[PDB]
């Protein structure tokens, strides 16, 4: 049954992606291109655990 | 050598910087303690700094020295005196806990070659050895990194 | 006592959640440092009890470091400059 | 603070390292021992601050020998007795 719920383990792959540019991002600040960054993160993160 | 952070690496270097514009041939341990200080916000340049030696105090003893000089500064590299100075700091190092050696520990390192050109153009502009180690050890240690908690 | 505190922040999505709330006068000056994110907040002037105060909120996200102030500020990295609060919020939402 | 000092090179081309500068105030012996070569500074006419300076040049090529004086005196080979550092240079560099 759980297999892998949705194979939404692609989800989390990118949420990484995103942490990393976000991350990166809210260090060199980069304000918008974090913040955009974070809520592309938050978005995944959220998708992931609900499928 | 062989590892190193940028300002261990920095004070070392700027030695060379000495050795051609004090003339000093191959440039000593002098060289390497004007090297901490000339870097300014390294914790050994801030330490020397602390205890009232700037990049002046400590260059008008080292231009005491060759003070510019023999410029041709024969064998441009470092000395057996400032070499050994060099891995101390790797032994400060392993001390202060940094894996890659920063500042602190070369001027650290000067404290620990204490008859070292360093440490006696130190024993000339006064300041004890152990003063000026004191110095660069109260402003590394007491960490907790990696982590925030447990 | 203390009126200008060293906190440290685990994973930047504690930060996050963390961003949607608090500055309250603080300038306060966001590091990295071996991947967790530090924030110093740097309150002008508070008294001994409202620092205690304000600092509780920020350490329901942050735990106060260990890692003493020159430390974080010389080998870390700059992450916001001294109005990190405030800036998160943006540089985290939206 | 003894006005003499005994200093300790490795490799020959370090004696002439240092020997390319400063023999001014010190006569100075140079001693051969396990393929090092001591060399014996000898400030005369010098004060204890003024040996600590001196000093400080010689030991930037050298290290500080451990040897007792009157062994390194003794038990040592001479290479050049007179002004040794004046010596050097001549007798290795030319």
């Amino acid at each position: 049954s759980f297999t892998t719920p949705p194979n939404l383990k692609e989800l989390e792959q990118k949420l990484d992606e995103v942490r990393k540019e976000k991350d990166a991002a809210v260090q060199s600040q980069e304000f918008e291109k974090a913040a955009s960054l974070r809520d592309t993160e938050q978005r995944l993160r959220e998708q992931v655990e609900d499928t | 050598f062989g590892r190193f952070t940028e300002r261990a690496q920095k004070v070392l270097a700027l030695a060379q910087e000495e050795a051609l514009r004090l003339g000093h041939n191959n440039i000593g341990t002098e060289h390497i303690l004007l090297g901490l200080v000339r870097e300014g916000e390294g914790i050994a340049a801030k330490a020397l700094q602390a205890l009232g030696l700037g990049s002046e105090k400590i260059q008008k003893e080292v231009e005491s020295l060759i003070g510019r000089g023999q410029e041709m500064s024969q064998t441009i590299h470092y000395t057996p005196r400032a070499k050994k100075v060099i891995e101390l700091s790797m032994d400060e190092a392993r001390k202060l806990g940094h894996s890659y050696v920063g500042t602190e520990h070369i001027l650290l390192g000067l404290i620990r070659e204490g008859e070292g050109v360093a440490a006696r153009v130190l024993n000339n502009l006064g300041v004890s050895l152990n003063k000026a180690r004191q110095q660069v050890l109260q402003l590394l240690g007491s960490n907790e990194t990696g982590s925030s908690a447990a | 006592q203390k009126l200008q505190f060293v906190l440290r922040f685990g994973d930047f999505e504690d930060v996050i959640s963390l961003s949607k709330l608090n500055v309250n006068g603080s300038k306060t000056t966001l590091y990295s440092f071996e991947n967790r994110y530090y924030l110093y907040v740097d309150f002008c002037n508070m008294t001994d009890e409202e620092v205690e105060n304000q600092l509780s909120i920020l350490l329901e996200y942050a735990t106060e470091s260990s890692i003493s102030i020159h430390r974080l500020e010389e080998y870390g990295k700059l992450i916001i400059s001294e109005h990190a609060l405030e800036t998160i919020k943006k540089h985290f939402a939206s």
